[PDB]
RNA sequence: AAGACCAGGC
């Protein structure tokens, strides 16, 4: 994430060949979508990147420092004596085609953050396995190759379904399934069963 | 096969509407008393000024798919300056004689109004729309 | 971990063969090419030279998933004129272009200073 | 750079940390609630230093 | 690190609402989503 | 208020009307007022409505408070889903609240109560009011871990008799 | 027109973790809140001297950044000189759709 | 004891979602356990798309047992259920 | 409520979604990694023994491959070792268990799973990556993004256990769902909102993108259609390459303003037979609105044939845009000098009008508005003078902006971003608010530490005069930070609230099924609805239909539903019928048109006084309107030539169709009696589409077609039976419990006046349930 | 000059080739731009096999340095692919091999360079794995660093790869290239406030065209024809064998798929 | 922690240059946007290379051990 | 094993 709280996984990733390209020829290490910005209403984070154009450039100070009279129509006026579209714009064009886009682009440098949750250290999957000695079942965690709770609110939406032979297998063969012998006068599990 | 309509219409008024390549237009024709026309026109194809004298013509072929054109011996019917292609959507009562027809070339829309469309634009999935001069 | 190989951008795995030729039963007289291990610096290009052949009705490649190395060709073209000449001529044009750039490139660069 | 503040407890470092709570001593008066028998209480929690 | 030498904390009026008289004491900002937001406090 | 009226010609005309709003509720004592309107004067409260107006004028007070809630919202539910609620909370008698006081005091099945809340005597009063239990409730066959009564399990199914071909 | 007192920098009301925000008072209120929990979630060196500490898990950035907009509460923060951050070239379009 | 007369049976005549879901398993369990098979299988070697195949067809030898809520209940075979749905 | 009610559980996985705009809907981007785990136990028969001895040989490391095999007298034989694993002497009767593999029935879920729709078949798409890709437009009902959550996935190890799973739960067959009788996925974000860029009136694409796009939709005729443009350089119009993904019949109108069938907007939206007529494509029509493109498709088509044409519209809308970019700067927030100027002084005088107020409570002239305070109306005068001035200066912005402005362009598409966005951003922030009132006097008599006390200006008690592009103060920053919190505290505190209400509810009414009598019961067999939902019907296949009796003059009724054949000039026109001519004069058929007009008034009447406000648009069963365009299209009816049906065609067959529409069977008079009364409203709707004047009228029906509306109808209402089994009590929990946790601000918009608030919300939701019997606001309305 | 596409160098160095390209189809210049950047092959280290390194950078860290390293590949014709020569595992057919020893000897700190790194495996006369040097006193690409008691013992294996394959092989760095700066082919619509020639910035190749002006109806037959290009070398590689090879490349692997319709074509 | 070889962004070889920056700044006292021209970094993916860089080893070597 | 606590993720 940037540092105005814009969570984002990774999702594919592009050699510069195929990424979008500047007439310069510069290529974004990250594209992200307009989509995450109107609704958050994260201004600062058009502006940082603006900010840092103008800091990569002239070598100078990102004086990002809150309540400083800076202002946006600063930076640019800034900008556009420096060499470029003050608003950020910059006409890209497409990887593939190398047709040029009919959208211009905001292109920024802005300093993003790699936080932990790294994808390969949650990449669980069980097909049985060790089993907790109480009570039958999956022993817990993803690091001790445990299994699934399908607890009972997921219980409810197969029951909305009407899948009823699944919802009673995964509660039974995926689980704890097991065979008691039953009293036919009393009902309970007395029944020394002497089997063999 | 053949055409279905031809007349010869003045332009009114040339609405460009907060589109940048099309256009709404308005006209009268230059024979007729009471008949109307509006239509979309590309005018970053054709520029479209205020009192022009567009000839208006509905032809309805010269069916599978589409072949690029091409002239190595292809010969469509036009001595045409502008020529889309549309669909006929709904047919309208506007008193008495008075009909109307409305056609679609992909949204570009056209409204157009007389009496004697009768042994000519039949409900259709047909329709050229031609314009020159 | 669960990456794939990084030269499964180029190493056709055994098994699969470069170009395989399939028949489009949709409209008469045309072909479905598939291009393992390419992709736009190469179908685009193809692409667009079928396009100057008054010969072909109609030219179209896609990257189904760009995970995968392969590209997807359809050709189109009139009848009498079989559809892999088309790809045969739009490949040996590219070609005479190519060929004739660099040397044209040549004679200029063989000229400058520094 | 490491500032210091914490201790080392088996080779495990450990951050204590601020626990607050109302103050003692002062006096505060409380509009007690509309069905009780009580109108308003006024209370000083008292400990010595 | 730097963080977590400047936490609070407060167990069980309105003690989670960011109160006018925070200013300049406590971060207007820093504090921990849900479970326990607003109580745990950094200075 | 605004009101959709029939007109003397035939459609819908907007006539305005003088309505009065209220903080507080004494309802047998309003609608019994001279100048008002009691047949259709109306109360959040659908507890009083329920007293007042019986059950069924109740069950009707209470799902236009619900539906009030949802579309007030920007949402909209099928009226067949609140509806459904609204019903089970009435067709006891009164109104039987969605709590452990409501529906979970009534005589489903011991073990299908006791999934929910005071897992313990729920069970227990049912070993000293020795319960047979039906074990048709959904919770009861997962427990004992069987196909439910449900959808794909609420029938059963055998073979033919015709045979062969 | 009665004063006695006066601020040192307003800018102070804040963290430690939320100084690190470039113009927060040009963003939304949450927001601000959610970079205070992630500030922390961050990678890059922690500490001067890893090749000789024992502990679970440390996580270093092979190349870390000074970043290119700056506050002034992070020179005292110690930013600039220890980050957990790259000024990452960034793109704002939808292309493929990913 | 009990049943319901062939005649007289209230129920949707129409099979239901859930009716034909458990058919078609229980059908496409006993084709992918090697029981015998009763279409000419057109290609097609999946136990559930055979069952598909002979649910279409009316060859499944199999009966309802629909339970109404006083206990008593009313039989359908797969052969006489119309599966519009 | 732990391990018995449920449980921890094999034959899963767990990873972070990922956003896949190449896979199909109904698909699932599985990593090869966990595909080498998971293991579905198929038993050996002729039919698989082949691709079976191969997928041994593969063993545990390749990925189509198999661990353990097992035996009769059950026996497992682990093939990551053993001296066998490659040996290995198959037999029908044997079960292996091959890795779950490509095109599989899994069950994708997601928490918290408060929904059938949370929970889903998807097919199986085995892929490179540690990671779980899904279709975006499987994000709405899952209500996933990828700041990347975290979804689950269990392996049914039988084979009714995946017929029940993709026979009940597949992803289509889900996508029109009952809680809303609407459909539950839409098309989002760059699809939703390109789509919009690519159907404007001004996009035109030329050849060589035409092929791709077209070649790009996979059930694509390979029919290259003609050009709008044929002219100077052939060019298509956007929205006619995007009809090649909209299938055949598919017909749709709406208007939304000022529509014209000439649209002068390019808006409204008119769909005929898959081809698109007019207007711009966005949120209403391929939303997951009401009466949009995808109710349609499903409804109509299938719901594989729309499942399909998720992708479709999505594999060009991407294509398209891909190829045209979309971008927000922030130069997408600079306004006007004059509109920054006049905005600023929007809030100048409007700031010396709460300051004249300010001035009269001074001088207690200040009138005590009756029912509250002197100074709580003054709190009433001014949030109403200071929102009043917030909106007014950002819907002064929402004018300055111009087409081409990124945030604007998603506004109108509807892809994110609403009205208050570009307000606070761009224009002033506002009032901030804690516990609904002004910033609260924190410090004795004053906001902050740096005003003078005793200060009720807007400033001092919390309006942020600013924008966000503006910039805030200190002390605006800090009321801001306190309105912050206020908002981050209750959504820790409704979701889980809410998330017990749930709780309840489920477990409140859970086996509230409809039994095979048609009638709503549970464990004790108690009555609850004699009918489920009162008509007997299933509420996905349910649609807002309009009422054509309620409304309109008298008048205008009669003109449009009266036939007389005794008056020479009300009979039906001998250009209408073929017998009209040979009908004028004529008893025994007027007796037939008459107490058909009788049965019609009936209806007027008894429809006015159940829906007492004239509101004549209601949620019914079998969609007429489609049915008749549906048949005016199948049966090419040409509006001149005289139908061929009498009159006793028509009106003895309307009478003859309400017999055969049975939601109940049973052959006696009681059952008979509510069998007559479920179906009461529908047949209101049928009587007033299809009577005489109408379907000889309107749209000209010939014998042959009208047969086929009645038979349709008929079969399509039957289909809309809710089937005997249904658990709709769960169904009915989640469908009150999920708007629940989607709830905003829960005090209200009634504190414009400080005293026109009543509880609603998250906190009315739990007296209700709770029969509180001291609630915050009890009211009376008195008429 | 002849036949087909036209090229005119601009500027030229042995970094930097600046040209128009005229007269070549758009789907060209652009496919040349992708080869350029994947495709030309060039020799990098890809194999460390390190016996001693008492530095304070990680092992796995310095190998993905010396990854980086340009070694020079202006002969990488007669150098197989390890993938294909006959030989177990790596020879002097196939594989550069280099060396690094250093240890502090200086109280001072001891830098580390590539000027540093030693052949070892026989060049068989050609050009090959010298650590290219573009610095101006001799030694570019600073390694690692070394306090005093401190010693790195490893032993890289320079192999032929391209781009697609790691980017520690690609030759191409930055890559200017753009068609028509007045947009005479609209194939571009400027955002705006005011007025578009005033807010945004004629680019450097406008002189290299004429006007809108001004004026006169937009011309929709014509197409995407005229590129500017400034293609700079990474050192391994010379500037002008850069687009040499690249154009040949693409010519080889066109050349590779006309090839295999030759056997397919058999039955 | 070291100056990188090759911008992450473009692939220019930056690594070699570390070395003459610190010097360009000190001896000849010139500001960080000249010296960058004075190097040839123009495309400022480049110039961000060099400028956000910490160098970071310097201190990692001040250990002993 | 397994209980307790703390951080934390959608
Ligand atoms: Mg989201
Ligand atoms: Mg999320
Ligand atoms: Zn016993
Ligand atoms: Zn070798
Ligand atoms: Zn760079």
């Amino acid at each position: 994430a940037s540092r105005h709280g814009q969570k984002g996984t990774i999702g594919i990733t592009y050699r510069r060949e195929d990424m979008p390209f500047t007439a310069e020829g510069i290529v974004p290490d990250l594209i992200i979508n307009p989509h995450a910005i109107p609704s958050r209403m994260t201004v600062a984070h058009l502006i940082e990147c603006l900010l840092s154009k103008v800091a990569a450039l002239s070598g100078n100070e990102g004086d990002a420092s809150p309540f400083t009279d800076i202002t946006v129509e600063g930076i640019s006026k800034l900008l556009r004596e420096h060499g470029y579209q003050s608003r950020g714009f910059e006409v890209m064009y497409n990887g593939h085609t190398g047709k040029k886009l009919m959208a211009q682009i905001f292109f920024g440098p802005t300093y993003y953050q790699r936080l932990r949750h790294m994808v390969d250290d949650k990449i669980h999957a069980r097909a049985r396995g060790p089993m907790q000695v109480l009570t039958r079942q999956p022993v817990e965690g993803r690091s001790r190759d445990g299994g699934l709770r399908f607890g009972e609110m997921e219980r409810d939406c197969m029951i909305a379904h009407g899948a009823a032979s699944f919802l009673k297998e995964r509660l039974m063969e995926a689980s704890d399934a097991f065979r008691v012998h039953i009293c036919g006068i009393c009902g309970l599990m007395t029944v020394i069963a002497k089997l063999n | 096969s053949n055409t279905l309509f031809d007349d010869i219409f003045q332009v009114s008024e040339v609405d460009p509407g907060r589109y940048n390549k099309v256009c709404r237009i308005e006209a009268a024709s230059t024979t007729q008393d009471q008949c109307k026309l509006t239509l979309d026109i590309n005018v970053e194809l054709f520029p479209v000024a205020a009192q022009d004298s567009l000839t208006v013509t509905i032809a309805s072929s010269l069916t599978r798919s589409w072949r690029p054109p091409q002239a190595g011996d292809r010969s469509l019917a036009d001595d045409y300056d502008y020529v889309m292609y549309g669909t006929a959507y709904k047919f309208e009562e506007v008193s008495k004689d008075l009909i109307a027809v409305y056609y679609s070339f992909g949204g570009l829309l056209m409204r157009l109004e007389g009496n004697y469309r009768n042994l000519n634009n039949l409900k259709q999935e047909n329709a050229y729309l031609l314009i020159r001069r | 971990m669960n990456a794939p190989d990084r030269f499964e951008l180029f190493l056709l795995g055994e098994g699969e063969s470069k170009l395989k030729i399939d028949p489009d039963t949709k409209a008469p007289n045309a072909v479905v090419i598939t291009f393992e291990k390419e992709d736009h610096t190469l179908g685009n290009l193809i692409r667009a030279e079928l396009l100057n052949d008054r010969k072909v009705l109609f030219a179209a490649y896609k990257v189904e998933h760009p995970f995968f190395a392969r590209f997807k060709l359809r050709i189109q073209t009139t009848e009498g004129y079989d559809p892999k000449d088309a790809l045969k001529n739009a490949c040996n044009s590219i070609i005479n272009k190519l060929g004739a750039l660099k040397t044209n490139f040549e004679t200029e660069w063989n000229l400058q200073t520094l | 750079f490491d500032m210091g503040g914490y201790f080392i407890i088996n080779g495990s470092e450990k951050v204590l940390i601020a626990q607050e709570r109302s103050a003692g001593n002062i006096v505060q008066v409380f509009k007690k609630a509309a069905p009780s028998p009580i109108s308003h209480v006024a209370e000083i929690r008292s400990a010595l230093e | 690190t730097l963080s977590h030498l400047r936490r609070t904390n407060t167990p069980i009026a309105k003690p989670r609402q960011l109160h006018n008289t925070h200013w300049g004491l406590v971060c207007p900002a820093e504090t921990p989503e849900g479970q326990a937001c607003g109580l745990v406090k950094n200075l | 208020y605004d009101r959709k009226v029939p007109s003397p010609t035939g459609e819908y005309v907007k006539e305005p009307e003088w309505v009065l709003e209220t903080d507080g509720v004494n309802l047998s004592e309003v609608m019994t007022v001279p100048g008002i309107d009691p047949t259709r004067i109306y109360t959040n409260s659908f507890i009083d409505i329920m007293e007042v107006l019986g059950i069924e004028a109740g069950r009707a007070a209470l799902y236009k408070e619900v539906y009030n809630v949802i579309a007030s919202d920007g949402s909209y539910v099928n009226y067949r889903h609140m509806a459904l609620l609204v019903d089970v909370m009435t067709t006891q008698g009164g109104l039987t609240s969605v709590t452990r006081h409501g529906f979970n005091r009534s005589n489903t099945g011991a073990l299908m109560r006791c999934s929910f809340e005071e897992t313990v005597e729920i069970l227990f009063e049912a070993g000293a009011s020795a319960e047979l239990d039906d074990c048709r409730g959904v919770s009861e066959n997962v427990i004992l871990g069987q196909m439910a009564p449900i959808g794909t399990g609420a029938f059963d199914v055998m073979i033919d008799e015709e045979s062969l071909v | 027109t009665t004063f006695t007192h006066c601020e040192i920098h307003p800018s102070m009301i804040l963290g430690v973790a939320a100084s690190i925000i470039p113009f927060p008072d040009h963003n939304q209120s949450p927001r601000n809140t959610y970079q205070s929990a992630m500030g922390k979630q961050a990678m890059g060196v922690f500490l001067t001297n890893y090749n000789v500490r024992m502990d679970t898990m440390a996580n270093i950035l092979y190349y870390p950044q000074k970043p290119l907009g700056t506050t002034r509460a992070m020179e005292y923060l110690k930013f600039r000189e220890l980050p957990a951050g790259q000024n990452a070239i960034v793109a704002i379009a939808c292309y493929s759709g990913y | 004891e009990k049943a319901i007369p062939k005649d007289q049976r209230a129920t949707t005549p129409y099979m239901t979602k859930y009716e034909r879901a458990r058919i078609l398993g229980t059908r496409a369990l006993q084709i992918s356990m090697n029981a015998p098979v009763f279409v000419d299988l057109e290609g097609e070697t999946d136990p559930l798309r055979i069952a598909m195949k002979e649910l279409a067809e009316k060859k499944i030898p199999l009966v309802i047992r629909r339970y109404l809520p006083d206990g008593s209940f009313e039989d359908w075979s797969v052969e006489e259920l119309i599966v519009d749905l | 409520r732990g391990n018995l009610m449920g449980k921890r559980v094999d034959f899963s996985a767990r990873t972070v979604i990922s956003g896949d705009p190449n896979l199909e809907l109904d698909q699932v981007g599985v990593p090869k990694s966990i595909a080498k785990t998971l293991t579905y136990p198929e038993v050996v028969t002729p039919y698989n023994i082949d691709r079976l001895t191969q997928l041994v040989r593969n063993g545990p490391n390749e990925h189509p491959g198999a661990k353990y095999v097992i035996r009769d007298s059950g026996d497992r034989i682990d093939l990551r070792y053993s001296k066998r694993a490659g040996d290995i002497q198959l037999q029908y009767g044997w079960k292996v268990e091959r890795h779950i593999m490509d095109n599989d029935p899994v069950l994708f879920n997601r928490q918290p799973s408060l929904h059938k729709m949370s929970m889903m078949a998807h097919r199986v798409k085995v892929i490179p990556y540690s990671t779980f890709r899904l279709n975006l437009s499987v994000t709405s009902p899952y209500n996933a993004d990828f700041d990347g959550d975290e979804m689950n996935l269990h392996v049914p190890q039988s084979e009714e256990t995946r017929a029940e799973l993709s026979q009940l739960c597949a992803v289509p067959l889900q996508i029109v769902s009952p809680q809303s009788n609407k459909p539950c996925m839409g098309i989002v974000q760059d699809t939703l909102c390109g789509i919009r860029k690519l159907t404007l009136r001004d996009t035109f694409i030329e050849l060589d993108q035409v092929l791709n796009m077209l070649y790009w939709v996979p059930d694509w005729d390979g029919v290259i259609p003609t050009p709008a443009i044929i002219k100077p350089k052939p060019l298509w119009s956007g929205k006619q390459i995007l009809s090649v993904a909209i299938p055949n019949g598919i017909h749709l109108q709406r208007f939304d303003e000022g529509t014209t069938l000439l649209s002068p907007k390019d808006n409204g939206m008119l769909i005929i037979d898959g081809q698109i007529i007019f207007g711009v494509v966005e949120k209403k029509t391929v939303g997951s609105s009401n009466g949009g493109l995808i109710h349609v498709v499903t409804r109509e088509k299938g719901p594989q044939v729309c499942a399909k044409l998720f992708g479709n519209i999505q594999k060009v809308v991407n294509f398209w845009l891909l190829h045209n970019g979309f971008s927000t700067g922030i130069g997408d927030t600079i306004a006007d000098g004059p509109t920054m100027r006049e905005i600023t002084e929007t809030i100048a005088e409007a700031k010396k009008k709460v300051l004249d107020v300010t001035k009269e409570a001074q001088a207690n002239l200040l009138t005590a508005k009756h029912g509250m305070t002197l100074r709580e109306s003054f709190e009433d005068n001014v949030v109403r003078f200071l929102n009043e001035a917030r909106d007014k200066a950002g819907r002064l912005a929402e004018v300055n902006l111009k087409d081409l402005n990124n945030v604007k362009q998603m506004v109108m598409a509807g892809s994110k971003g609403s009205f208050i966005n570009i307000a606070q951003m761009s224009a002033c922030v506002g009032q901030q608010s804690v516990e609904g009132k002004r910033i609260a006097f924190g410090f004795v008599d004053r906001t902050l530490p740096h005003f003078s006390k005793d200060d009720y200006s807007p400033e001092s008690k919390g309006f942020v005069e600013n924008s966000y592009l503006r910039g805030l103060t200190p002390q605006e920053f800090f009321f801001h930070a306190m309105g912050g919190r206020e908002g981050l505290i209750d959504t820790a505190v409704k979701t889980a609230e809410t998330g017990y209400i749930q709780r309840r509810l489920v477990k409140a009414l859970e086996d509230i099924m409809v039994h095979y009598d048609n009638t709503t019961r549970n464990s004790l067999g108690n009555v609850i609805q004699f009918i489920y939902g009162e008509d007997g019907m299933d509420a996905a296949h349910i649609e807002k239909q309009s009422l054509d009796t309620i409304g309109g003059s008298d008048a205008a009724f009669e003109k449009r539903y009266r036939v007389d054949l005794l008056n020479t000039d009300h009979t039906l026109d001998p250009s209408l019928l073929e017998s009209g001519s040979e009908i004028l004069g004529d008893l025994k058929l007027q007796v037939l048109l008459d107490e058909e007009y009788k049965q019609l008034v009936k209806d007027r009447k008894f429809l006015r006084e159940v829906f007492v406000d004239g509101e004549a648009n209601w949620p019914l069963p079998v969609n007429i309107r489609r049915i008749i365009q549906n048949a005016q299209q199948t049966f090419h009816i040409d509006h001149t030539k005289p139908s061929d049906l009498t009159i006793k065609d028509i009106v003895l067959g309307v009478k003859d169709l309400q017999e055969n529409l049975l939601v109940l069977r049973g052959k006696n008079e009681i059952i008979q009696n509510a069998q007559r009364d479920a179906v009461t409203l529908f047949c209101c709707l049928l009587r007033s589409r299809l009577a005489t004047r109408r379907v000889l009228q309107e749209y000209r029906l010939t014998k042959q077609a009208f047969d086929w509306v009645l038979s349709n109808i008929e079969a399509q209402f039957l289909r809309s039976v809710v089937h005997p089994g249904e658990m709709v009590g769960v169904l009915a929990a989640q469908s009150i419990g999920e708007p629940a946790t989607q709830m905003t601000l829960n005090t209200f918009h009634f504190a414009g006046v400080a005293s026109k608030k009543v509880t609603s919300g998250v906190p009315r939701l739990k007296e209700i349930l709770n029969v509180a019997k001291n609630m915050k606001t009890p009211s009376l309305t008195v008429y | 000059s002849e036949e087909g596409p036209q090229v005119k160098i601009r500027e030229a160095s042995k970094d930097n080739v600046d040209f128009i390209l005229s007269n070549v189809d758009l789907a060209m210049a652009n496919s040349l731009r992708r080869v350029m950047i994947a495709e030309i092959p060039t020799l990098a280290i890809d194999s460390v096999e390190v016996e001693t390194n008492t530095t304070v950078l990680a092992d796995e860290f310095i190998a993905h340095r010396l990854g980086l390293i340009p070694l020079q590949s202006m002969d990488i014709e007669q150098l197989e692919y390890s993938r294909d020569c006959f030989c177990e595992d790596h020879c002097d057919k196939c594989s550069v091999v280099l060396t690094l020893q250093a240890f502090g000897e200086s109280e001072s700190t001891t830098n580390v360079y590539s000027k540093d790194l030693v052949i070892v495996s026989n060049l068989m006369g050609r050009n090959i794995g010298h650590p290219i040097i573009q610095d101006k006193e001799g030694n570019g690409v600073l390694i690692c660093k070394l306090r005093k008691g401190q010693e790195l013992k490893l032993t890289c294996v320079a192999k032929k790869g391209i781009a697609k394959e790691h980017a520690k092989w690609g030759p191409a760095a930055a890559i200017e290239f753009e068609y028509d700066p007045w947009n005479k082919l609209k194939h571009t619509d400027y955002w705006y406030e005011q007025d578009s020639a005033k807010e945004w910035p004629q680019s450097k190749n406008c002189e290299y065209e004429d006007p809108p002006n001004e004026g006169d109806p937009f011309d929709y037959k014509a197409q995407a024809d005229t590129f500017y290009m400034n293609v700079e070398s990474v050192g391994s590689i010379p500037v002008d064998q850069v687009v040499v090879r690249g154009i040949d490349t693409l010519q080889k692997k066109v050349a590779s798929i006309l090839l295999a319709l030759t056997q397919m074509d058999q039955d | 922690m070291i100056v990188p070889v090759r911008c992450f962004s473009c692939g220019k070889v930056v690594g070699d240059k570390w070395e003459s920056y610190l010097n360009l700044l000190q001896e000849d006292e010139l500001d960080e946007g000249t010296a960058l021209s004075r190097l040839g970094l123009k495309r400022y993916c480049c110039r961000r290379m060099i400028l956000t860089h910490v160098d970071l080893i310097e201190k990692f070597l001040r250990y002993n051990p």
